[PDB]
Formats: structure tokens, C-alpha cells, sequence
């Protein structure tokens, strides 16, 4: 964890290290307790005392509620009062052992020495691994959510009463012996009061000082930095609080009468960004009123404004990384864009009010069956359209939202799959019926569903909104189960796998998405942070190719264990770190021999010891048969998911070890390149390279704005045959693609064409693998799926150069320009 | 309802109960047939835990004879396993406004209806209580989700 | 490489020409035949062809058999097109259940035509050793931006409900007609395989 006796005055991250453990058992080897009783025996196990120190830092506060006493040369004894500082006094030395150690630091003890504790109380995953097999003290990146970078060309001591805004006098030198001491603390007091509870925890990191100097000299000498002290600059370590860090109102004292000392210190600290506002439940109350940015968050402006106010004016405050990352998320067309905060989600609140005035039409309609339930399983619901919902920016392929329709149990429904659908779609029939006689500001049409294979008849109704969006409604019944279970039973030998792909992708259509729906967006509330992570992390996948062939939701599974699974690390407080958690954990997870187990509850209903041994038991039935991972790659399991091949199906493997690579790749590239603007250009930048051919498209007119993505829609057509006028084709194109080259080629694009396309959102790529089946010569099969050419009368190997003419005459018009190996 | 939050000349409140008036079960207590209730202890997604009722009538059918129509004293264990079985399912799935998005509509009866007429039919089947003892915390996060 | 006619299995090889593309820099498509061997009755005279073309429909195939006619100067006449399942469409039928890939069928309208157009296609055969620019090229047709988009469109109502109406008018009288007790039937069979 970092964790050392070093001096953590001198702005650094320790104070508490070996020896300091050591007193610290040793005392409670001879007591500790309140009434000072034994917490740790000399008769226990490692393991037992090790659970008794981590287990009293846990709990026992020593720093600002309580002090321990101990004795060196008689039982030690709790103190239940503590002196604002780390406290550890001895009475026969009469020594405080951590004097070493700052407020924060044992705050940040007391944090991973909780975080510590639920890992050892832990019963049914590992956190060896987590608590001593895991640098966490690599990257601060990771370590930490928001580190500020901060120059302070300080100079000589002399400088200093111009470079100081405070005084460092006769008192300073007193107790703050360097001049790191107290521009530590005053940075930390300084930063503690500008942000507060907008965070969780800070630290104060001198970057780059030194204690080893020659023996030719006094002290340790330096010029680094602009001055002439030990360090190089000052970097800002921040755990960010999820709820309270974007917050427009920074609230201070409140306003009676007579001025008290917190409003002359308030007033005192911030000046004009003090000042009075009324507040809602009728008070008065001095306060900062703040501006959010979709750039940056606010903590950048207030410790920008608190160090260019009372430390220096020659401050030099820089994170232009976060500002690449909150300007890498998709820029919604909607007004005051630029002011919505990161944690905002108000066009998704319009979509649920659009859906709740839907809702209560339909749902108090009479049909010839009761409405047994309406379930809204769009990707809008549960927070992850890549593109947030903007009112008619139909062009993006998250529109439209898909809605199961239930009705009640009747034995209306026919035992055959076809009158199924068709009897369905018939209830569609009348319920557009209705729709079109009463709700004439909805618009409505119908259409096909080919993603669930072989099911030819299943029909979607469209209902358009004067909200702006766009849903789908898709009847489920009870007939459906036992009527693909009998196909399954029906079977012969040859057709099995290909309808427990049909029926899988039906399970996860119809059956999962509900509790899927559910549980996310119940869980919603817990991790805040978590729906711009997966849209992010969706849009690595879109800039990489790797959006098309494996799922969204398998991407929200992936994503969510940082947030489910916080150990070794904390809690994800941004963006950066969460998601580079995300890129981290897939360049060291290895699918093959480790499981990915999810837990999908709420913060401190869990799995017990017999399903997560179930669960690894049937990843060993799994590996049984894949070994190597040929059929099945990505292992994702779960209490709603006990299978893991309910969204993991049907993938190439050169797409998962492209997708692990890839992250090998990011991850490799922030070890060694460090960060900055160019590596996080990098992280987005298309490679296009290890393909057998590379096909660049364009359409003939941009779409970016129609996205609703600003670089405006106004109306659904009246002819919404001009829907398809401004509806991506080369979905369709890489679709058919991908129907027709199933055997012989692996192919990828972007699906989303206007965030990535460009600055116009017209431009696309098809990057094209042959599988390593289809290299070589083979022998002529009447089912081959290969398109060949003869070597002999016998033989024949792949005509590359056919296929080449049916992609280009396929894409006539868009293929533009040809690439191969 | 329950009180949860204040915000000046505003306040929050919570679904706490659903009772019935006392003028309406005591209009359907006819002579000469049989009263059949069940009770169910089931939690929901988010941990509210929740006791509600059931009431259930017996009808006559057409071209009855017999002034009564009764029950056989085992279809009655009958009637009992069979709405017990169905509240289980229904409960536990997308926060208490959904199912009391159901309540309104009583969307509930039908779907006690169908399943038990095989039985013996019935007659006016209503939910009569629903009361709850065991919210979680105070959690002003899901609560905000549904204002506007 | 030019000199081959037929497979070992005797598939004539019939090769096709490839036009140009703007972001191309002739290459030749291979389609495959054999005469079909099958009693059924709409299998008669058709030829069991293998790797056919992008997008192989009735038009482009009796282009392509006019060609041979315009070029030999003999008579035959297609009749329909078969089993062109290209993307795997109308592989699995699941409708017997519930209640040969990248090949076809090439459908004639006589023997005659099959006969004097299998001749043809042996004499065509030789084409790739003998004059290889004399070859048949293959034009495929194009889809557009708005042929792409058609699978965007709105589904066509009125016809929609006309089929729900002819197809339920017919298929549930049928089944009215052969009620009740064959169904017990047909259903307590998957009884002695429920049991068995």
C-alpha cells in the first residue's frame, strides 16, 4: 500500500511503517482494550493477530476521538479521547509514536484498514491476492481519482515573503521545521477547507525531494522546481465522495444578525465567491455558487481559485487529462451542454417521463385480455446508451428502446410458433388501433426482428413521441418456454447447438433483460459514476471495432467489477480511474483459466459458498470440453447469470485476444509512456493493422448532428420512409456481411458511424480476417462455405480476389478505397 | 403514506399502507357460502418486507340448483396453495411503485383468477392489506428518481 | 491451373469474369455444377450447383443461360431457382419442430434444356485452358444506399393484416377439420416418447 515510517510530513504518503506496526502489536500483545483488556493473546496464529491489529485500526479511531496508552517498562489502555493527531504514547518512554504520521494519514489508515477487514471477513472470494499480492502504489492514476499538478516557483528563502501569501516566521520555525512541513499542512488546511466533503480523502505529494545527499555537503541541496527546497512540485492526491463532489452550492456558515468566527473565516477564505443566497426551506446562508462544466468538474476551480488565492499567485494548477477525459464523452445537442455535470442525467429523466405518459395511455387500454405488465428494457433505461437521449436524434442506433409487452395468462396462445408470433403481432394490430384512434400525437409503424435467427415473424411497433424519442414493444407470453424446449427436444443430433444459439439469444432478449433492467438500474443509485464508464468504455470498443461483435451488456458486466469489486483499490470516483480499472483488469485477467464472478447487490442477498462453488464448478464442466477456449471465450457468471454463456456466446476468438491485446496494449502504453494528451490519443486511435484486407467507407452525407452529437433535429418526416433516408446503411452492409462470410471471414466496423466517423460522422472500415481454417489448400466438399479456385482437379484454395469484388460491388457506392495486406 | 423529506412549503412521502373501508368487505359477506382467505410473507428487490392478505368468495354458477355451492374442505387447501404460489412470484421485481402500479389496476386478481378457476371459478377476489415493517434505510438516492 | 474442366467427383467448373471497382486495381469467380439425382418432383431437371455468386437470383442466372444460348446456339429455358439460402436464412425449419451450404438448385423447364445446356456448360468448360477473355463475366447487381435502407422501412399494414386473415382462414379450418381426438393423438405419441 505505499505505507512506511518515512516522514509524511514532509508531503508523502506514510508515517505508520514496520516499526510502528511492530509497537502497535506488541502493545496489544498487553492489552489495548478499553477497560484495558486482551485483544490479542500471545497463543494465537499469525492470521489471528494480523485479524486483531487490522481489526483494531478498523475500528478504534487514534487520532481525533481517541488516543492509546502503553506502557515499555503496566497493560496498554484505550483512551477515549484524541488530540486532532495520530497519538501513540508510551508512559515509560512518554514518546508519541506516531508523531510521524499526519491526520490524513491515518484517515486513509483507518479507511484501507476497514477496506482490510471486510476482506479478511470476506468468506467466499479470494483477497490474498487483493491485501499482499497487488501493487496498488504503481499509478496514482489508479491509487487515486483526482491528482492535480501543481507548480510553485517558490525561490530562495528571501523570495519567499513574496512568493508566500502566509507568513513562514519565527512561530513557523518553531514547530514546522522545513518549509515542506508547512507548506503541507497549509496546502492540505487550505485544500481540506475548499473542498471538504466535496472528497473522500487527500494527500499532499512532494514530488521528486530527496534525503540522500553527498557527504561533501551540509544538508540536501536542490534547484529543481523554480526553488531551492526539497521537492520538485506539489501534486494534489484526491479520493473523490460520489454524491457530493459536483454539487452547485458550496455551503458555509449560515446569516443571523451578528457576524460569528466561521462566517469572518468563510468570508475570509473565499471573498467574492462568499456570499448570501436564499435557500429553498427559507434560509439565508452564505455559500459559493459554482458553475459544472462537461470539460471538467468543479474540484479543478476551487483548489484552482484556494491555492491562486492563499498559498501563491505564481501557482501553475494543470490536469489536462481529466479534461481529455470528460472531453472525450459524447457532447449531447442540447442546450446549456457545455454547463451539465458529469453525474447529470436529466435527458434520461425526460425519456422516463416520455415513457411514463406512454405507459399510462396503453396500460389503461381495453383489449380482449388484461395487461398483465409492460417492462421498459431499453439500454436508456438502465443508463448505458452511448449517446444520450436527445429528442428526434433518430439517427443513432440507440433510439429505439425496447419494451416487452406481457399480457395476462390465457390459453389464447396457439402451440405453434408461427401463429405464436403472427397472433402476437395481430394484438399489435388492434393495440395500433387504438393507438392510431385516440393518440394522435404518437406515431407508430411496424417491424422486423432477424435477431433472434429463424424466428421470421416476430414484428416490433415503433411509437415515435412528442418527447423527442422512440419505442419498441415485443410480446412475451408463456407458450414461448415450452414451445422452444420442445424444438430442443425435437431436434436431431446435427441441429442442436445452432437453436441452443437461437434459444440462447432468446433468453437473452426476452428473459434476462428484465432483471437485467432491474438490477442495474436499481443498482444505479449505488455507483454514480458508473453509466459514463460504460459508455466510454462502448465507445473504446466502437473506436477499436470491438462494439459489433461482442455485446453491450457483456460490456456492462465487464465493466461493472470495479465498482462490485472494489478491492485491492477503493471505490471508483471518476471516470480516469474507473476505467482504466476496466483496461487494467482486462490486461491481467486471463479468461482461460480464471473466472469472472460477478455480485450484483448494494454496498455495506449476495451469493453463498455452494453457488459460487456451483458456478466454478460449472466453469470446470465449461473448460472440460474448451480447454483452449475455442467456443466459448469470456467466462461472466453471476447470481442472475449462473450459466456465463448467456452473453458471452458466439464469439471469434481473435476478437477476444484482439480485445485483451488491445488492453495489453493501453495498459503497456500508460507504463511505460506515462500520461499525457498524445498516450489518451492514442488510447482511442484505430490500428487497423494484423487484418488480411482493410475497406474504407463513406457515406455521401455526414450525420453527426442528426445524432444529436454537437461537433439539430427538429421533427420526425411525414413520410417515415425518410426515417431509413437518415438511418445508417452500413449496419445493414456489414450485417449481410457478417450473414454471408460466417464460415470464412471475421469482420468488424463501427457501428456507430456519427461519433466516430469523422468530424462530419460519415466515414467508416471494415477490417477483415481470414479465419486460419481457409489459408491453405483443402479437399472439395459440397458444404465448404468458401469461395475458391482450383489448384487442381481435386483441391482448391481461396480466390481472395472475389470476394474483394463482392465486398466492393457490395459497397458500390460507399467503398472508396481498398486496402490489403 | 409516510413522510420522508422536507423541502419548504414541499414535503416527500412514502407508500406505507393500503386498507380497505369497512362498509365495503361487509357488503360482500353473503349467507351461504364460504370465506377464503391467505396471508403471505415475501420480500421485494429492494428489501422492504411486506405482509399483505387475500380474500376469496365462492360463486354460484349457472343453472345451479343447490342454494349454497360450497367448498370440499381439501379444494380449499386447494384455493390456499395455489394464491400462495402466485404472490410469491409477483413480489421481488422492480420497486414497490411498479407493484403498486399494479395494485391500482388490480392487475393481481386476474392472474389469481385463471390460475385457480380450474379448481373450483370464484367470485370477487380483492388484496384487502398491504403493510410493511422492514425498510432498509434512509437512502435519498432511489428516492429522487421519481420527482419531477 | 487454366486446364481443369471438371472436379474428380464430376462438378463442371464454371468460371466467371469480375468487372472493375474505383478502388480496385481480372479475377475470376468460380461456380461449380453437377446434374441433380432425386425422385422428388420439384427437383427434376435442376443442376446441384456450388459456390455461386453474391446475390444470385432468377435474373442473373437466366442472363447467364442466355448467354450460353446466344453463345452455342442451342434452346433451353430456366424455370426457377432453388434452395439460394446465401446467408443461411432458410436453413433450420423450426416450424415441423416447435408444433449443401452455399449451394442451389438450378431449376429448368425440361430435360431438353438440361441436356443441350449441360452440354453447353462442357463445352464452356474448357474455356478457362482455351480462350480465357472469352469467358462469361459476371455482373452482380448493386445494392444501393436506399436498398440498404429498405430494411429500415416500414412494414406494409393492409398486406400484413391479409395475410394474417388468408393464413389463419385456411390453416385453423384445416385443423378444424382434423380436431380433437387426433390431436390427443399426435400429443400423447410424444407421450410414448415422454415416458420411453
Amino acid at each position: 500500500r505505499g505505507f512506511s515510517s518515512n516522514m509524511s510530513h514532509s508531503g508523502s504518503l506514510g508515517g505508520f511503517g514496520t516499526f510502528e506496526f511492530t509497537i502497535l502489536m506488541a502493545a496489544l500483545l498487553n492489552g489495548g482494550g478499553i477497560n484495558s483488556n486482551k485483544i490479542l493473546l500471545h497463543g494465537f496464529s499469525s492470521y489471528q493477530l494480523f485479524k486483531g491489529v487490522i481489526k483494531y485500526l478498523a475500528t478504534m479511531d487514534l487520532c481525533h476521538d481517541g488516543h492509546l496508552q502503553f506502557h515499555s517498562n503496566p497493560a496498554s489502555k484505550y483512551i477515549d479521547e484524541g488530540f486532532q493527531t495520530p497519538t501513540l504514547f508510551d508512559k515509560s518512554t512518554k514518546v508519541n509514536i506516531l508523531t510521524k504520521m499526519t491526520v490524513s494519514s491515518y484517515q486513509i489508515l483507518k479507511e484501507y484498514a476497514g477496506e482490510t477487514l471486510r476482506m479478511l471477513n470476506n468468506v467466499v472470494q479470494d483477497q490474498f491476492s487483493n491485501i499482499f499480492l497487488t501493487n496498488i502504489s504503481r499509478f496514482d492514476n489508479l491509487k487515486y481519482d483526482l491528482c492535480y499538478d501543481v507548480q510553485l516557483p517558490l525561490g530562495k528563502y528571501n523570495n519567499l515573503e513574496t512568493s508566500l501569501a502566509a507568513t513562514f516566521g519565527s512561530m513557523e520555525r518553531v514547530k514546522f521545521i522545513t518549509l515542506e512541513n508547512f507548506l503541507a499542512h497549509k496546502i492540505t488546511n487550505v485544500a481540506r477547507y475548499a473542498l471538504g466533503d466535496r472528497i473522500k480523502y487527500i494527500q499532499i505529494e512532494m514530488v521528486g525531494q530527496k534525503s540522500d545527499f553527498p557527504i561533501t555537503k551540509r544538508k540536501v541541496y536542490s534547484n529543481t522546481g523554480g526553488n531551492h527546497f526539497n521537492f520538485d512540485f506539489v501534486r494534489v492526491k484526491l479520493i473523490v465522495n460520489p454524491s457530493e463532489c459536483d454539487k452547485l452550492v458550496t455551503k458555509g456558515p449560515a446569516h443571523s444578525e451578528t457576524m460569528s468566527t466561521e462566517a469572518a473565516v468563510f468570508k475570509n477564505f473565499w471573498g467574492i465567491k462568499s456570499s448570501l443566497r436564499r435557500f429553498k426551506d427559507g434560509s439565508i446562508t452564505h455559500c459559493c455558487v459554482w458553475s459544472t462544466s462537461s470539460s471538467e468538474p468543479i474540484i479543478s476551480s476551487i483548489v484552482n481559485f484556494a491555492l491562486q488565492k492563499h498559498v501563491s499567485k505564481k501557482a501553475q494548477i494543470s490536469n489536462e487529462t481529466i479534461k481529455k477525459f470528460h472531453n472525450f464523452l459524447p457532447l449531447p445537442n442540447l442546450p446549456s451542454s457545455a454547463k451539465t455535470s458529469v453525474l447529470n442525467l436529466s435527458s434520461f429523466f425526460n425519456l422516463k417521463k416520455s415513457f411514463d405518459d406512454l405507459y399510462k395511455i396503453i396500460f389503461q387500454m381495453k383489449l380482449p385480455l388484461s395487461v398483465k405488465s409492460i417492462l421498459p428494457v431499453g439500454s436508456a433505461f438502465r443508463y448505458t446508451s452511448l449517446c444520450q437521449p436527445v429528442p428526434f436524434a433518430y439517427s443513432d442506433p440507440d433510439f429505439f428502446q425496447d419494451v416487452i409487452l406481457e399480457f395476462e395468462t390465457s390459453p389464447k396462445w396457439p402451440d405453434e410458433i408461427t401463429s405464436l408470433e403472427k397472433a402476437k403481432t395481430a394484438f399489435l394490430l388492434k393495440i395500433q388501433e387504438e393507438l392510431s384512434a385516440n393518440s394522435s400525437t404518437y406515431r407508430s409503424f411496424f417491424s422486423r426482428d432477424e435477431s433472434i435467427p429463424y424466428n421470421l415473424e416476430i414484428v416490433t411497433l415503433n411509437i415515435l413521441t412528442p418527447e423527442g424519442y422512440g419505442f419498441k414493444f415485443r410480446v412475451l407470453t408463456e407458450r414461448d418456454e415450452i414451445l422452444y424446449l420442445r424444438a430442443i427436444a425435437n431436434a436431431r443430433n446435427e441441429l442442436k447447438p445452432e437453436l441452443e444459439a437461437t434459444f440462447l439469444k432468446f433468453t437473452a432478449k426476452y428473459l434476462a433483460s428484465v432483471r437485467h433492467t432491474r438490477t442495474l438500474e436499481n443498482i444505479s443509485h449505488s455507483y454514480q459514476f458508473y453509466s459514463p464508464v460504460v459508455r466510454l468504455f462502448k465507445r473504446w470498443l466502437d473506436t477499436h471495432l470491438l462494439l459489433g461483435h461482442i455485446t453491450d451488456e457483456l460490456a456492462e458486466l465487464i465493466a461493472i467489477k470495479p465498482f462490485v469489486d472494489p478491492a485491492p483499490y477503493f471505490i471508483p470516483g471518476s471516470l480516469e480511474n474507473g476505467f482504466l480499472k476496466v483496461l487494467k483488469f482486462i490486461s491481467q485477467w486471463n479468461w482461460k483459466d480464471d473466472p469472472l464472478i460477478l455480485d450484483l447487490v448494494k454496498p455495506e442477498e449476495r451469493l453463498t459458498l455452494a453457488q459460487y462453488k456451483g458456478i466454478q464448478m460449472n466453469f470446470t464442466n465449461l473448460r472440460n470440453s474448451d480447454p483452449n477456449g475455442t467456443h466459448l471465450q469470456f467466462f461472466v457468471a453471476s447470481k442472475n447469470d449462473p450459466s456465463g454463456i448467456l452473453y458471452s456466446s458466439g464469439i471469434p476468438l481473435p476478437i477476444a485476444t484482439r480485445l485483451t491485446a488491445l488492453a495489453k496494449v493501453a495498459v503497456n502504453l500508460l507504463q511505460t509512456h506515462g500520461l499525457n494528451q498524445q498516450t489518451i490519443n492514442l488510447l482511442f486511435t484505430p490500428g487497423l493493422k494484423d487484418y488480411d484486407f482493410v475497406v474504407d467507407l463513406r457515406t455521401p452525407i455526414g450525420l453527426k448532428s442528426s445524432c444529436g452529437i454537437l461537433s439539430a433535429p427538429s421533427n420526425f418526416p411525414e413520410n417515415l420512409n425518410d426515417l431509413s433516408e437518415k438511418m445508417d446503411p452500413t449496419y445493414q452492409l456489414v450485417k449481410y456481411l457478417n450473414l454471408k462470410y460466417k464460415n470464412s471471414l471475421i469482420l468488424s466496423s463501427r457501428k456507430y458511424i456519427g461519433v466516430n466517423g469523422g468530424e462530419k460522422g460519415d466515414k467508416n472500415v471494415i477490417t477483415g480476417l481470414i479465419k486460419p481454417l481457409f489459408k491453405g489448400a483443402h479437399k472439395f466438399r459440397v458444404n465448404l462455405d468458401c469461395n475458391v479456385k482450383p489448384v487442381d482437379d481435386e483441391n482448391v484454395i481461396l480466390n481472395k480476389e472475389a470476394i474483394f469484388h463482392e465486398i466492393a460491388a457490395f459497397g458500390n457506392d460507399m467503398v472508396i478505397n481498398f486496402e490489403t495486406d | 403514506l409516510r413522510v420522508d423529506e422536507v423541502q419548504g412549503k414541499n414535503l416527500l412521502t412514502n407508500f406505507h399502507g393500503m386498507d380497505f373501508t369497512t362498509d365495503k368487505l361487509r357488503s360482500m359477506v353473503r349467507k351461504w357460502q364460504t370465506l377464503i382467505e391467505a396471508n403471505v410473507t415475501v420480500k421485494t428487490s429492494d428489501d422492504y418486507v411486506l405482509r399483505i392478505f387475500a380474500i376469496a368468495f365462492t360463486r354460484k354458477q349457472a343453472n345451479q340448483v343447490k342454494r349454497h355451492s360450497y367448498a370440499q374442505s381439501s379444494h380449499i387447501r386447494a384455493i390456499r396453495k395455489v394464491i400462495s404460489e402466485i404472490l410469491t412470484k409477483e413480489v421481488q421485481g422492480s420497486t414497490l411503485a411498479q407493484l403498486t402500479s399494479k395494485l391500482i389496476p388490480e392487475v393481481i386478481n386476474k392472474e389469481i383468477e385463471n390460475a385457480t378457476k380450474d379448481i373450483f371459478p370464484l367470485q370477487n377476489i380483492h388484496v384487502r392489506k398491504v403493510k410493511l415493517l422492514k425498510q432498509p434505510k434512509f437512502d435519498v438516492g432511489a428516492l429522487m428518481a421519481l420527482h419531477g | 491451373i487454366e486446364d481443369i474442366s471438371a472436379m474428380k467427383n464430376g462438378f463442371i467448373v464454371v468460371p466467371f469474369k469480375l468487372p472493375d471497382h474505383k478502388a480496385l486495381p481480372a479475377s475470376l469467380h468460380f461456380m461449380f455444377a453437377k446434374r441433380h439425382q432425386s425422385s422428388n418432383s420439384n427437383e427434376s431437371d435442376c443442376l446441384f450447383l456450388v459456390n455461386l455468386p453474391l446475390l444470385s437470383n432468377i435474373e442473373h442466372m437466366k442472363k447467364f443461360v442466355g448467354q450460353l444460348c446466344g453463345k452455342y446456339d442451342t434452346v433451353s429455358h430456366v424455370e426457377e431457382l432453388l434452395y439460394n439460402d446465401e446467408f443461411g436464412l432458410h436453413e433450420v425449419d423450426l416450424s415441423a419442430l416447435t408444433s449443401p451450404r452455399n449451394t442451389a438448385l438450378l431449376k429448368f423447364v425440361d430435360a431438353a434444356s438440361i441436356n443441350n445446356c449441360w452440354n453447353a456448360l462442357k463445352k464452356y468448360s474448357n474455356l478457362h485452358a482455351k480462350h480465357p477473355n472469352e469467358l462469361f463475366e459476371w455482373t452482380y447487381t448493386t445494392p444501393s444506399f436506399t436498398t440498404f435502407v429498405n430494411f429500415y422501412k416500414p412494414l406494409d399494414i393492409d398486406y400484413l393484416k391479409e395475410d394474417i386473415h388468408t393464413h389463419m382462414a385456411i390453416f385453423e379450418q384445416r385443423e378444424a377439420q382434423a380436431q380433437e381426438d387426433v390431436q390427443s393423438s399426435i400429443v400423447d405419441e410424444d407421450g410414448f416418447t415422454l415416458v420411453v
